[PDB]
């Protein structure tokens, strides 16, 4: 043919001088995933993560610290009202240390009062009339629920001058020696929401699991009776789902006995609710997923961490 | 999470109505409890022998209900029915009362050598029980039921059910030696000794647990009576002579064990349960217990607590505005029959033996609500200003990630714990100088130890992506566990923000220049005089020599910077080089 | 912000104290004003003309005082110190008291020539004052002071103050040909005529605006008297033999204009003002103003209004809990008199003449918490609990912030405005092919038009980055207005996310790969058969043809995509090529 | 000659011997020390992994230069028991002197003696006990008799601190034969190839060690600019404090909204050619609330809802002149409209940040368009004490404590207040921010009931980005003109932009 050699991209000197005219070069295949251009990325759990913390500085909530993977037994268990005989401080079930077994410091005064309710009773309850050896608590163990880090919380609320509401979350690791599976893991996230108030009814309760899950894009609550050894009534509120064509648990709540409360020495006029879920449940379907390994651990499927995007462009008109 | 089985078209006519697999799942919503599964007896074991097809109780429908570990008085077909059926206010609920009998006022002496292996224990019977084919099996599994759950197997303690028509006179409860019991066990075809039975059953699957956990003490329990009969051996096994079936007409039920109150319970549950089968139908034989006090109590005692709870106070705790009057039908519903008390102001609230779980003002509050139902209460929003507030770390944490992102690396999710060589033997350190945190009996080889580093997790990241393009930039900013003796538990949690770098050749050039961009953005300035950090040469066992440097800044070692030492890269089974990063940012708060 | 010179020791003396540098400071906080600087003339004329250091009564110690365009009374010496003076309870504050002359009841008729080109106008007359050099020009300097500010340039009001010694016999207002009236001006050598002196204005550095900016119009306004002689043209000068100087013992001052009621006000403050200066101190001699009616009117009408507050609404709506009798003691001392009224709820308010900023009920409250001191007021904090919510689109912008820096890119921040050619010429478009908006009367060539695209801008930008690096990666995500027949206001914004490719080589495919990033990042598959994205070669006047695309998506054209042509990357002074990319991130919510 | 000289001499005699070698003795066979053998054996091992070397550790035990004399005239405790009789001590003298004073204090913490303040003479000293035994000195004077062990780990720990002696511990080098050893020393060998490491070969050569000093390769990471990452911790802060975020898509504002609505009079200066942008094309609001607007005009000029409005005439061919937005009020205004529809009220609290436009060529950072942040509140009773605890909780959250408040003038608002903080380098109390309770004859005519008061406060993001990024002028990153090299530096103003930020050393 003529006029046809041509040439590849402009050129900083063909736009110098009129060259770029007619020196022939036309071709670009206008149907090709281009050159993705290389990008940093944020893991999708955590991107999510990010997006719950949000939603709770949103709903006045205070972000309360939590380091600390490895907690006394007391804390976690006992100080929660936690009687000593549940199957849930068993070897199997819980990872407790073999190096620093027992802790070292312990709130004794605090720790006195929970061992005579404990077993007692008080504070208008008839304990659990059982012997509670604090060898047992002094047992050192892996954080099983965030729980516990409300347990600290409450208790150190409990001391100030006067009393003063307030409104805690955390969204924290906590490990299971559950099962070695592939629905659920060894170790997972789980967010934790606490209210103290003056004279909180379970309505109230309701009434914010409504607000929180809403800023998730949820509107299908229904709530039902549950049992939580550390809540007065307790419930577990659900969402009406296509995946399994019904409902289905989207979080556990209560209301924190006041054997628990009361002990800290939180004042009787004060009742403080809470509520939790998995940080790891909601993206596991709020992305499509089968095998929980395929994002959190090191046998994640880094392509598809490259690909994941913003997991937060969720809560709005999806 | 106590399951429970039931023939459904039992469960039914129990109720006296039918229900579809929705509208008693409904029911179930409705009382707290949950429709867990529906199959067959064939279907059970359909997986656990390949399908050995077994016809004949198989051909039946049973629901698997799960019940709240609160709730005793419904671990059996009996309880549920009982409790949904006045929940539903289809009964009334009924009266447990017992009774002295003609003369005949059995009676169980503890003596001494007991307080010291198994301290109290308490009995009872109950008269002429009309028993079934299912009725029996589930007075037996409810034994079983409340057995290794409410007693923690066996554990504080042990009921034992016996046929009061196959022996006669006082009975004993006391401790010998354990070669020292001549013995008819339940389904053993000789007769055995204590000392001789316990290791005869170190090979019984179901019983393999209960024995050595409990006992291996100077005395074993033991209960005889008159005649000399061996009733049983409280926590192992109980006496074939003894044994209770479908044409039991009179059972003598006897709980031993190191919790008294428990046991008080568990007998209370039992036979408040099954008197519904009594011929005085919901009567329970009184029982003199004599213990090594000399003194004798009767038993057992249907405790019916009598509290009162002001009506405002359950309005103002649940969120509903209901009269005390009304307040009172809610509360009767749940088994607490309640009354309001005159100036409908207060609410008088009977507590049954059966509901065992109410201990607190605030449980009647539970079922106060739970009788309401939840979503009958108006959800009402608690209205207190608060100004929320971040934890300073996790801000500053949340700001470094998206910076990392910014500079082309990508986020990983390590795991917490893992194998100690993971830390150590693999990093060219021993187990000894890590500081690390040792987990008890773990099940796996990695979940020996608590993370020290995120440098281990990050290789094994790039270990299973070897499908991933030319370089692999990850980075994560997460805590790591070490044992610091200051710290009320032992253990202190610490922020380490690390990066590697894996290519054809290592960028410890470009690793080096992220830490220089992470301090620019920290607005840390270099140099030792500046007040900011400073990059010193030094020497690490996981390091290719001389392409290692440590992080000093703010006073004080940040972290390591290098390049990873051959051994470690393949002793992680990787192929190319490496180069790392891991400060602790804490100190820069 | 109105300022006003005063000499401190003069001041000082005013009140009947001394003052530090920060006690008078502290004493301006205190109340509202603010101490801006204080120097002389010897700053003033130093440093801008030149440098005549002329100082024998100009240099001096004087304080520049700020006082609130709000408040009147406190634009000369006389008010500041007589404001100042009532607010410490140094002073009882002065009446205001309109009194008749002995016959010479001075009057000026308004004709129908008036309305038309300064409807209304208002007089009164202020007998012996006794002047002083610095009364004098404290005098003249308020008249300047309210003039050029709440009169707006005389456009609205125009005060004249006359030496009444020097003409007699009722006035007369109204309006003649402009050529048609001889005069003696001011400050002017002979004696002109209307139609002449508005163009030998035209090069009055001072009164070049005035002027014109009024009067052009068939009649101009004049003041004449019984003799004959001309007071003054009203908005332009006053007549020369009606001047006033130090030495003057009565003034007639008239107040002509557009709005009544300002003039109205003006005259009272003037009047209010320095009748502190006349023989019989505080006291103003009425005058007759008749209108083009035939009515008569008496003025000034130094108006007392008095209105009523309830003593708990000031609490309840300031924050503070002070008693009714106390909280009179504050009002008074900003000078509307207050008094309890009996049953100690209620508290009558007198509004003085000078303070005719009150005009609502919330107004009593401001100078009452002034008067108390806010910082005496406790900070509470208002207890409503309320859920916090972003706006979608921002939510959304932030998070393609993040990452489009993740993807390497750098944000910019371009200006909303510019000139027309950056948005069509420099492009190859026609500004009549925009729908750009236009603003009127702008000041630089760069405040024409309001962005149609980001485009622009982010080129501007590398213009006058040529001294970064390799290849410049820049973006932005803001709005870009355009004219709209379907919004209340004429034009509506739209969010576009920008971006650029600036290297040796343009980066059409890697701009390519950026829009397909962003589409992965909103969840949009490629395609159009799921309701996603595609690109469509197209033409476009601003790109390299065929290295130009269309983006679709949502049902709808989205964004263009493609390589600057020569022509505008010449035309923006830029050396290498460039690949852009502009979507409208709208249609993705 | 101290490293490179000394080295390959190490290596010399590394080959010419058998094996062992000592940093020490081959130092002290050599005409030098061992800060010049051991500070070269570095050298040899950044260069690859030439000679394997181990660090072995001599330790004994040495007397102080203080505890020598302790040692034989005894401790400084038992020096001044003695030295105290029973007629007492004026514990004046006793601790006029160093040597003394110390002893005092270690005399009392041992119960040896006691004080008093019963004798004109000031405080005195007596000796509680009178049975004297002087440990200290009787366990070091063994220390130095090559005893140093028949003591306690109970006891040389205490006294280790005391000062009355320290542990010594000379370090050996035993300086072996690895692999890469040679003289040939050509450590061109640059990095560390994939291949070296399946294969070994790392352990044949010398790697050319690496300079520590010189700074390392800042990566090519994306940039977000200064003034919005600071944009983006306001709307944080808002959002923390409850506050929801409303819209401000609408750089083209009708002058009704814009002035008129905020009870801001039309011959009001503001709206002047010179202050304000107004718009030449679409010139004329195309449209607005009629109803709202006859409120307005009402109000405005005959007054009502308790005012006496401006008493001057509302021309409506004013209000319909289109502008470009010079305040984020106008927003607002709008806002509170719509809210004042709401079937019932309901208390909120809104915030925005959005750029203004204002002509004025005005002295300061020349900006004719510069960005606004405005928040909102709007209850049942809201006092200027509650604007105040508002704000205070506000400039908390950006760091800021030293708050006053002084009274200001704003056409909008009821009482209206600048607030102030004082600046701790730049030493005068700076602005900060204004705010006000808007006027009744603002709201009162949308219709928002008359038992509901709204508080508002704004400020520029302008102003605070310059004291946070620290800078005195913005024209330097707000525009085209922006010096890029300034973003691509630009640290987290987050942590540092809330937390306390450290400032470079000050070395004298
Ligand atoms: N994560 C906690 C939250 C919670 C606290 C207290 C009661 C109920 C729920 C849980 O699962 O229990
Ligand atoms: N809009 C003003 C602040 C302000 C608004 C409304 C009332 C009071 C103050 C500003 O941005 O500076």
């Amino acid at each position: 043919t003529s006029i046809s050699k041509q040439e590849t991209e402009l050129s900083p000197e063909m736009i110098s001088s009129g060259s770029w005219r007619d020196r022939p070069f036309k071709p670009y295949n206008f149907l090709a995933h281009g050159v993705l251009p290389d990008s940093g990325h944020l893991h999708p759990l955590l991107k999510v993560r990010s997006q719950f913390r949000q939603i709770f500085l949103e709903m006045g909530f205070t972000e309360m610290p939590t380091d600390n993977f490895i907690e006394s037994s007391f804390w976690n268990f006992d100080a929660l009202f936690q009687p000593q005989q549940h199957p849930a401080r068993d070897q199997h079930d819980t990872f407790f240390l073999r190096d620093p077994a027992e802790a070292l410091q312990l709130p004794m005064d605090y720790v006195q009062r929970v061992k005579r309710t404990h077993s007692q009773g008080g504070y208008g309850s008839q304990g659990y009339k059982y012997n509670w050896k604090l060898d047992e608590a002094r047992k050192n163990l892996l954080r099983t629920h965030t729980t516990s880090a409300s347990a600290r919380a409450l208790y150190r609320l409990a001391q100030k001058k006067p009393f003063t509401p307030v409104k805690y979350f955390s969204i924290d690791r906590v490990f299971r020696n559950e099962t070695l599976d592939a629905t659920h893991l060894a170790e997972f996230h789980q967010i934790e929401g606490v209210v103290a108030d003056h004279g909180l009814t379970l309505g109230h309760l309701m009434g914010v699991l409504r607000e929180f899950f809403t800023k998730l894009g949820i509107t299908q609550l229904r709530f039902k009776p549950a049992y939580n050894p550390y809540t007065e009534p307790s419930m577990e509120v659900f969402s009406y789902h296509q995946g399994l064509k019904k409902w289905v648990e989207v979080g556990n709540s209560g209301v924190f006995r006041p054997e628990m409360l009361l002990p800290m020495g939180l004042p009787e006029n004060v009742s403080v609710i809470a509520w939790g879920l998995s940080l790891e449940r909601p993206t596991m379907i709020k992305y499509g997923i089968n095998n929980i390994r395929e994002l959190v651990g090191h046998k994640v499927n880094l392509q598809m961490v490259y690909d994941s995007p913003l997991c937060r462009l969720d809560a709005e008109p999806r | 999470m106590p399951t429970v089985s039931v023939k459904r078209d039992l469960l039914f006519q129990a109720l006296g109505r039918t229900y579809t697999d929705e509208e008693f799942d409904e029911l179930c919503f409705e009382f707290g409890l949950e429709l867990d599964e529906i199959t067959s007896e064939k279907e059970i074991i359909s997986k656990e022998q390949g399908n050995v097809k077994a016809a004949g109780a198989s051909d039946v429908v049973l629901y698997k209900i799960d019940v709240p570990a609160n709730r005793y008085d419904l671990l059996c077909l009996e309880g549920l029915v009982r409790g949904l059926q006045v929940f539903k206010e289809r009964i009334k609920a009924p009266v447990y009362k017992r009774v002295m009998p003609d003369g005949k006022i059995q009676k169980l002496i503890i003596t001494e050598e007991t307080a010291k292996i198994r301290p109290f224990a308490v009995a009872a019977v109950l008269r002429n029980i009309k028993f079934t084919k299912d009725r029996y099996d589930s007075f037996i599994e409810l034994q079983e039921k409340l057995h290794q759950n409410i007693c923690r197997k066996r554990a504080l303690v042990a009921i034992g059910t016996h046929d009061l028509d196959t022996l006669s006179g006082p009975f004993t409860y006391t401790a010998k030696r354990p070669s020292d019991i001549k013995f008819k066990p339940l389904n053993k075809t000789k007769e055995y000794t204590a000392c001789e039975l316990m290791n005869i059953y170190k090979t019984d699957n179901h019983l393999k647990h209960y024995l050595h956990i409990i006992e291996n003490k100077p005395l074993y329990p033991v209960i005889y009576d008159s005649n000399g009969v061996v009733l049983s051996m409280p926590p192992i096994i109980n006496g074939d002579h003894s044994r209770i079936t479908v044409n039991t007409r009179n059972i003598f039920i006897e709980c031993t064990g190191t919790d008294f109150t428990k046991a008080k319970i568990v007998l209370d549950i039992i036979v408040t349960m099954f008197s519904e089968y009594c011929e005085n139908q919901f009567t329970v034989e009184a029982a003199e217990v004599v213990f090594p006090n000399g003194k004798s109590h009767t038993f057992p005692e249907l405790a019916y607590r009598k509290e009162m709870v002001r009506a405002d106070l359950i309005n103002k705790k649940v969120g509903i505005r209901e009269t005390p009057e009304n307040l009172a039908k809610l509360l009767t519903r749940m088994y607490l029959k309640s009354e309001v008390i005159g100036d409908g102001n207060q609410i008088e609230i009977e507590i049954p033996p059966t509901r065992a779980d109410i201990i607190h003002a605030c449980d009647i509050v539970e079922d106060a609500a739970i009788a309401y139902g939840y979503n009958n209460i108006q959800m009402t929003l608690p209205k207190t200003y608060t100004i929320a507030n971040q934890f300073p770390l996790n801000k500053l944490t949340e700001l470094l990630r998206h910076d990392m992102a910014a500079a082309g690396f990508t986020e990983a999710l390590t795991f917490a714990l893992c194998s100690q060589e993971d830390i150590a033997d693999k990093l060219g350190v021993d187990i000894s100088a890590t500081k690390a945190v040792h987990i008890s009996n773990p099940k796996t080889a990695e979940f020996q130890v608590a993370r020290t580093t995120l440098l281990p997790g990050l290789l094994k990241t790039i270990a299973a992506n070897r499908k991933m393009p030319l370089p692999l930039k990850l980075f994560e900013i997460s805590d790591i566990v070490i044992k610091d003796s200051n710290t009320d538990v032992g253990a202190k949690n610490y922020r380490h923000l690390c990066a590697v770098y894996y290519n054809k050749n290592p960028g410890f050039e470009i690793i080096h220049g992220l830490l220089d961009r992470i301090m620019q953005l920290l607005d840390v300035p270099p140099g030792e005089d500046k007040g900011g950090y400073v990059i010193k040469a030094s020497e690490g066992p996981a390091f290719f020599p001389g392409r290692c440097a440590e992080i000093f800044a703010r006073g004080q070692s940040v972290g390591k910077l290098g390049v990873l030492h051959p051994d470690v890269i393949t002793k992680f089974e990787l192929t190319m080089p490496c180069s790392s990063l891991e400060i602790n940012i804490g100190p820069f708060l």
